[PDB]
């Protein structure tokens, strides 16, 4: 079967400053089938209680999904998105970066 | 208000 | 502007694990409104966005009651197109179904929509005409010869003339403090050296709604789609959306670059530049 990867953006809901708190989203779009396993990581370790949004997809019938959490950034801590998907043969991490 | 779909 | 009111239905078989998941959710333009889930504890049409809520009971039973109902035909039609293709019954399959219809400033019909794909592929759409189907292969013709026996279109045509249109103006009047609001986006420009001799200039557009925008990079003028990196639209998570483009350039040369954005929200059209 034809199936489709994940792209896979992190980014913050409002912009970073350090000790404020904020909201880190992992959105992952264009991907089918539509099953895919999205986790937060803060250093290196699953953020638990993750929500994310109720499944739907674009024109092109491929699937998206946005995963959030509450999160404060500061210089110390590293954020990520870890996604695994049926196209993909390890998990994909996807470092926050404040400036994208 | 949604629509009853049909079967394929 | 214009309005959309459109449904998207997702079932997925999962043979082994219990009968087909169905999901419908209900939006109109960005915002979505309803969710329904077949997996759900307790299913239930259910409000996901603050101005459906006043909607009385008889909403909530009739749109939970057609959402039972679907879930039903769904699992029917994905039993039909195992057969349709010759599957096995051991792979999972995915059928989905969008429709709406689409209003224009004056809230007159501009058009409708119902159309289905079968494993991420498209499988039959009522055309524009909403009197005839176009069917993507000889299953679909099945289904199409079906549907033409049945006189399906004429019902469709009715709904999405009729209850649609009807029902897309009364929620963009509950919601018009939103759903007829433009945000427009708060945009600036980044500047990041790569090396010695290049730097990237991203132009950023948050906080807009609805999601549709423009944003490009000229050089002296010229538009620079080939060179630009520009991300898919993303949600904020607060009803807003993000977009933004990218440029490599060469160090020095940074004014000869523009961003410009367009927007429902904006009085007019923006040219923003690096301003170090
Ligand atoms: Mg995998
Ligand atoms: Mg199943
Ligand atoms: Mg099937
Ligand atoms: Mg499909």
């Amino acid at each position: 079967m034809i199936q489709r990867t994940p792209k896979i953006q992190v980014y913050s809901r409002h912009p970073a400053e350090n000790g404020k708190s904020n909201f880190l989203n992992c959105y992952v779009s264009g991907f089918h089938p539509s099953d895919i396993e999205v986790d937060l990581l803060k250093n290196g370790e699953r953020i638990e209680k993750v929500e994310h949004s109720d499944l739907s997809f674009s024109k092109d019938w491929s699937f998206y999904l946005l995963y959030y959490t509450e999160f404060t950034p500061t210089e110390k801590d590293e954020y990520a998105c870890r996604v695994n998907h049926v196209t993909l043969s390890q998990p994909k991490i996807v470092k926050w970066d404040r400036d994208m | 208000t949604e629509v009853e779909t049909y079967v394929l | 502007g214009s309005h959309s009111m459109r449904y998207f239905h997702t079932s997925v078989s999962r043979p082994g694990r219990g009968e087909p998941r169905f999901i419908s959710v209900g939006y109109v333009d960005g915002t979505q409104f309803v969710r329904f889930d077949s997996d759900a504890a307790s299913p239930r049409t259910e409000p996901r966005a603050p101005w459906i809520e006043q909607e009385g009971p008889e909403y909530w039973d009739r749109n939970t009651q057609i959402s039972k109902t679907n879930t039903q035909t769904y699992r029917e039609s994905l039993r039909n197109l195992r057969g349709y293709y010759n599957q096995s019954e051991a792979g999972s399959h995915t059928l989905q179904r969008m429709y709406g219809c689409d209003v224009g400033p004056d809230g007159r019909l501009l058009r409708g929509h119902d159309q289905s794909a079968y494993d991420g592929k498209d499988y039959i759409a009522l055309n524009e005409d909403l009197s005839s189907w176009t069917a993507a292969d000889t299953a679909a013709q099945i289904t199409q010869r079906k549907w033409e026996a049945a006189r399906v279109a004429e019902q469709l045509r009715a709904y999405l003339e009729g209850t649609c249109v009807e029902w897309l103006r009364r929620h963009l009047e509950n919601g018009k403090e939103t759903l007829q609001r433009a945000d427009p986006p708060k945009t600036h420009v980044t500047h990041h050296p790569i090396s010695d001799h290049e730097a990237t200039l991203r132009c950023w557009a948050l906080g807009f709604y609805p999601a549709e925008i423009t944003l490009t990079w000229q050089r002296d003028g010229e538009d620079q789609t080939q060179d630009t990196e520009l991300v898919e639209t993303r949600p904020a998570g607060d009803r807003t959306f993000q977009k933004w483009a990218a440029v490599v350039v060469p160090s020095g040369e940074e004014q000869r670059y523009t961003c410009h954005v367009q927007h429902e929200g904006l009085p007019k059209p923006l040219t923003l530049r690096w301003e170090p």
